[PDB]
RNA sequence: CCGACCCGUCUUGAAACACGGACCAAGGAGUCUAACACGUGCGCGAGUCGGGGGCUCGCACGAAAGCCGCCGUGGCGCAAUGAAGGUGAAGGCCGGCGCGCUCGCCGGCCGAGGUGGGAUCCCGAGGCCUCUCCAGUCCGCCGAGGGCGCACCACCGGCCCG
RNA sequence: CUACGCCGCGACGAGUAGGAGGGCCGCUGCGGUGAGCCUUGAAGCCUAGGGCGCGGGCCCGGGUGGAGCCGCCGCAGGUGC
């Protein structure tokens, strides 16, 4: 909608909101980021730090499939089964524990933010980490790998 | 609901005339004709309307029945008055405020009925 | 002429929603003539946050809900919300909870209904209680939005911690000059 | 055009009074600066290590810091249109306990101390402290003098 | 129960009835000991020099404890620190005045609007006519007219000023709530003074209307309000 | 020029870009001819499996 | 009769001996795309989004609208940090044993700590009632103080990466 | 009492560059709506005609003209010299 804008109110003002003295000049500056070391060196300096310059090693032929490795914290672990999984684990007079296989819902390494319910429990994943393992232990469950 | 229709059609309604700095409706069962949450003649469960008749002679008031409210056929009860100019507004001024139908619309309706009656005698040189 | 300043005359606040809304503009409406009509500094801040934009209205968690209600003494007490109550699936045992909120996702909606709770809207809230009695006035996290990272300090000034606009997170993105003491300076 | 040398027009303002120069008097060495307490930041110049810049010259800030030589000193520095509060290391030398605060306690150590005093013996007593009333009437005598009579004297040149 | 009802509001009539009686004797009895203490110190101060010069002494009167003081100047180019002063003095348009309490504070203020203001000690007619015909209260930050005795009660009773004679003799002898009360008057908003003045730009005892005349300020208020 | 606090932006508008921009206006005439010589390939193939082997 | 210099414009300063303007009509200049940022409105909400594809008489409108869900591939968000190998966010208390060695094996509970503020909410002495009283009937209002404390701010701890 | 409505009280009102709000100011086209207007005279144009509004502007009479035009709710601009 250009009826909502300053340029239906601007008629008759013969800057057109750009001023007298300065006026609305071509390019005041240099076109894009030119500049950035010489007359826009505070901005620059100001609000983007570090953009000047090489910093670590350069890779050639980067493939962002190796490197896939999803994550899930323990907090959203219970998530990944189905309601009625964790309260039939909860009542099970047994002590028979359910499978969650984190792989299964796309994650390959389970992360240990949270806490975990008091119900042991089989986690089935790629890595662990070093206190996830400890608190899916803690709750008498099991930490088992796959590949 | 009486509220939440009145904010439908507050300023979206065919009804509506704004012009001149006015604001006007002309639904048929709208006393005083103005655009207004009081005086609607549709989005409230029990209205007023005085109209002439047929003929040239007396007026039809007509309200709304508390049942058919989405039976829009059947949902209005006109009734001729054609009496003298007295006993005309004696029949409205009963049929609202004795069944404490509508109280608010008595005195619109009395003068929207004088108005009426007053149209109809022979005008003057 | 008098010898005073007209640039703070026009206090700026909202005094309306800027919604066009109805059913919001019904229940402002009623939380108008409440305001007005009685006592209670309850119907006005209700009232005053019915106005306020979904940024100055955010989202109240689950979670958080549970939390305050667990407080001492805040046992049988509404907890009212103005804006949208939000499941949260971090938690796993949620208690019966008497709730008004303005919106509730759906399934917030089951889990609360499903533990014996109870949930109101605003016009529910006001036959309940119209002078705010029992009730505990909640609100979700105002600052806890992506936009709060960035406000601030500017990013190369020393002890600042906001988070600089970047389009991409990398080594090669906004990290060598004015970032680490082997190039330039570090701040 | 000015240098922007850290002690630039300081010829005057960290010298030594007159007469007054040779060893540090080491009472000034003994002074107690906890945290919290006003202390004045003087910048005497015979001694050059943590010396305060010329702008804390005169001013007067909070101790927050302690340190085994110095102390550490919240003072208001007013730039330009703002003011803010910058920590500044400086040894102990160059401060001095600020006498204000010394007073103000001693006010409130008086004003608790009458406040139960009166209040335990049955009357109301005035605590703060008013400006200076309007002078009451008075009668003032003559003794039997009549005031002296005194005129403009003729202009003489002098000199 | 339509007889019941009638009396128990009836008697809830005569009981307003008579505390609004009680009240207006009260009103009139406290002006009436007002007038009689005013005329006390007339006499008394009177009597104190008329004593003094019986034994051929001399008795200094007390110094005036209170102040009228009227902006002169306009409000255009004003020098930071007298704009700031006269804001204090709440004096923000020419040809306004206000009862300043004299103490060292207030009279060095009083010093540094000194070409700004003309000032001086008001008698008690001067403190009857501003307020009777000039006076107005500040009620919720806007300006009410004392019309009513009830205005002044309802903002300044809790302090024992229940009428325009009690703010009266709470401006004129300066009392414990001197502050609340003078606070609470709107600053007076006189007219232009007919007649013309002298010479604004310069000090009253050099032939202009600036700074303090001790007594004099009440010929000017007469011909300002 | 930058101003204030912003995001370093590299527009790829440098190449004359506005000869070679591509418009999809044909997109729902694509749809349907797609869609037709799909249903002519299936009765050409009558009793076999309409998407192929 | 009083007042009244020609507009526009750059300018510290224009009636200017500064520039454009003889007059009239018509046309005539912050647009669109892309990318960000912040604000606001709406839907859904730890999710969200079909935008490319496909399915529906193949088509006046309809090149629209509707549907998919084993079309959610994917994007963005839900996790950060390091150049990288890589690693990767729970604590509070009471108890028994080493040595309660500045500390390990556990139990039990509770489930993101604490201080100072903090709208709102809760408790509440004592008051406000009638033709009057000694004796309570049910709730209404004010209220000293007391309590739990949203968001947010300051600070002190705590956890993750180098 | 068109609650986006109505009413009450007090203070205040300069303005370039610039920003913001309101516009029942105006142009053109689209979706709705006015059982709208019109050869018993539309648009356009002229007018010592009558008025309204602070204003942008608008309404009405007279004349000419001879076939189309407008109000309101929204939408979109190649929208005001
Ligand atoms: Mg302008
Ligand atoms: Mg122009
Ligand atoms: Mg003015
Ligand atoms: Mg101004
Ligand atoms: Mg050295
Ligand atoms: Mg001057
Ligand atoms: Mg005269
Ligand atoms: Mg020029
Ligand atoms: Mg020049
Ligand atoms: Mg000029
Ligand atoms: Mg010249
Ligand atoms: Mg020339
Ligand atoms: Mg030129
Ligand atoms: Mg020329
Ligand atoms: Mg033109
Ligand atoms: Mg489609
Ligand atoms: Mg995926
Ligand atoms: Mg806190
Ligand atoms: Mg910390
Ligand atoms: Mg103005
Ligand atoms: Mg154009």
């Amino acid at each position: 909608p250009s009826r909502l804008r300053k340029t239906r109110k601007l008629r008759g003002h013969v800057s057109h909101g750009h001023g007298r003295i300065g006026k609305h000049r071509k390019h005041p500056g240099g076109r894009g980021n030119a500049g950035g070391l010489h007359h826009h060196r505070i901005n620059f300096d100001k609000y983007h730090p570090g953009y000047f310059g090489k910093v670590g090693m350069k890779h050639y032929h980067l493939k962002r499939n190796q490197s896939f490795c999803p994550t899930v914290n323990l907090d959203k672990l219970w998530t990944l089964v189905s309601e009625q999984t964790r309260v039939n684990a909860a009542k099970n007079k047994t002590g028979a524990a359910p499978i969650i296989d984190v792989v299964r819902s796309g994650y390959y390494k389970v992360l240990g933010k949270g806490k975990l319910p008091k119900q042991p429990v089989i986690v089935k994943a790629k890595f662990f980490s070093r206190r996830a393992e400890e608190k899916i232990k803690s709750v008498g469950g099991a930490c088992v790998l796959v590949a | 609901s009486a509220h939440l229709q009145w904010m439908v059609v507050r300023n979206c309604s065919s009804f509506l005339i704004k012009r001149n700095k006015q604001t006007y409706s002309t639904e048929p069962n709208n006393l005083k004709a103005r655009n207004s949450f009081r005086y609607n003649g549709l989005i409230h469960r029990k209205t007023v309307g005085v109209e002439p008749a047929a003929d040239g002679k007396g007026v039809v008031v007509v309200i709304k029945r508390r049942s058919g409210q989405r039976k829009p056929a059947t949902s209005y009860v006109r009734t001729t008055i054609n009496k003298n100019a007295r006993a005309t507004l004696s029949s409205i001024r009963h049929m609202i405020r004795k069944n404490k139908y509508r109280p608010d619309l008595r005195m619109a309706a009395i003068r929207r009925a004088s108005a009426i009656l007053r149209s109809q005698k022979p005008v003057m040189v | 002429g008098v010898d005073i300043r007209h640039n703070k005359d026009r206090k700026v606040r909202r005094k309306e929603p800027k919604s066009q809304d109805i059913y919001l503009r019904l229940l402002v409406k009623l939380y108008r003539f409440l305001a007005r009509r009685t006592n209670s500094t309850f119907n006005q801040v209700v009232l005053k946050r019915l106005f306020m934009s979904r940024t100055n209205r955010p989202p109240l968690s689950l979670s958080r809900m549970i939390r305050k209600m667990k407080l001492p003494g805040r046992e049988n007490k509404t907890a009212v919300v103005v804006g949208t109550i939000t499941d949260d699936v971090r938690v796993q045992e949620v208690p019966k909870l008497k709730v008004c909120a303005l919106r509730v996702t759906s399934r917030a909606r089951s889990r609360i209904l499903r533990a014996g709770g109870k949930i109101l809207t605003f016009d529910q809230l006001a036959l309940d209680s119209p002078k705010g009695c029992g009730t505990v006035l909640l609100s979700g996290p105002r600052k806890g939005r992506e936009v709060y990272r960035h406000f601030g300090k500017a990013p190369g000034t020393p002890h600042s911690h906001t988070k600089p606009y970047v389009r991409s997170k990398g080594r090669k993105f906004e990290r060598a000059r004015g970032r680490r003491a082997s190039r330039g300076y570090k701040n | 055009t000015n240098t922007k040398g850290k002690r630039r027009g300081t010829r005057y303002m960290f010298s030594r009074p007159f007469r007054k120069h040779g060893v540090v008097p080491l009472a000034t060495y003994m002074r107690i600066y906890k945290k919290g307490d006003i202390v004045d930041i003087k910048g005497m110049g015979t001694v050059q290590k943590g010396m305060p810049h010329k702008c804390y010259h005169g001013k007067t800030g909070r101790v927050y810091n302690v340190t085994q030589h110095a102390v550490g000193i919240v003072v208001n520095k007013q730039v330009k249109g703002k003011i803010l509060a910058k920590r500044i290391n400086v040894r102990i030398e160059h401060i001095k306990h600020s006498k204000s605060r010394d007073s103000f306690l001693k006010r409130v150590k008086e004003n608790d101390q009458k406040k139960k005093e009166a209040k335990e013996k049955g009357t109301w007593v005035q605590l703060k402290r008013q400006p200076a009333p309007p002078r009451e009437a008075h009668f003032v005598r003559t003794n039997g003098k009549e005031p002296e009579l005194l005129e403009p004297i003729p202009y003489e040149f002098m000199a | 129960n339509f007889a019941e009802l009638k009396i128990k509001r009836l008697r809830k009539k005569f009981a307003q009835k008579m505390l609004r009686k009680a009240r207006r004797k009260l009103i009139y009895e406290k002006a009436k000991h007002y007038h009689k203490e005013y005329r006390q110190m007339y006499r008394t101060e009177i009597r104190m020099a008329r004593m003094a010069r019986k034994a051929g002494n001399f008795y200094v009167p007390a110094e005036p404890k209170l102040a009228f003081v009227i902006r002169i100047r306009g409000i255009n180019g004003v020098s930071p620190k007298v704009r700031k002063v006269l804001q204090l003095l709440r004096l923000r348009q020419i040809f306004n005045g206000t009862f300043v309490k004299l103490n060292k504070a207030s009279i060095n203020m009083l010093r540094i609007v000194e070409p700004y203001i003309a000032w001086g000690y008001p008698n008690l007619k001067s403190v009857n006519e501003l307020i009777y015909k000039r006076g107005y209260g500040k009620i919720n930050k806007k300006r009410i007219a004392l019309t009513d005795n009830a205005l002044i009660a309802r903002s300044l009773g809790k302090y024992g000023i229940i009428c325009m004679e009690d703010l009266i003799h709470e401006i004129y002898t300066v009392g414990k709530r001197f502050k609340e009360a003078n606070n609470f008057l709107w600053p007076f908003k006189l007219s232009s003074p007919r007649g013309g003045m002298k010479k604004k730009t310069t000090h009253f005892v050099e032939g202009g209307d600036a700074g303090n005349r001790e007594d004099q300020i009440n010929r000017l208020i007469r011909r300002m309000n | 020029a930058p101003s204030r606090n912003g995001m370093v932006l590299k527009p790829h508008f440098h190449k004359d870009w506005q000869r070679r921009v591509a418009t999809w206006f044909n997109q729902p005439a694509r749809k349907i001819r797609r869609r037709k010589a799909r249903q002519a390939k299936a009765r050409r193939i009558a009793p076999r499996p309409a998407s192929g082997p």
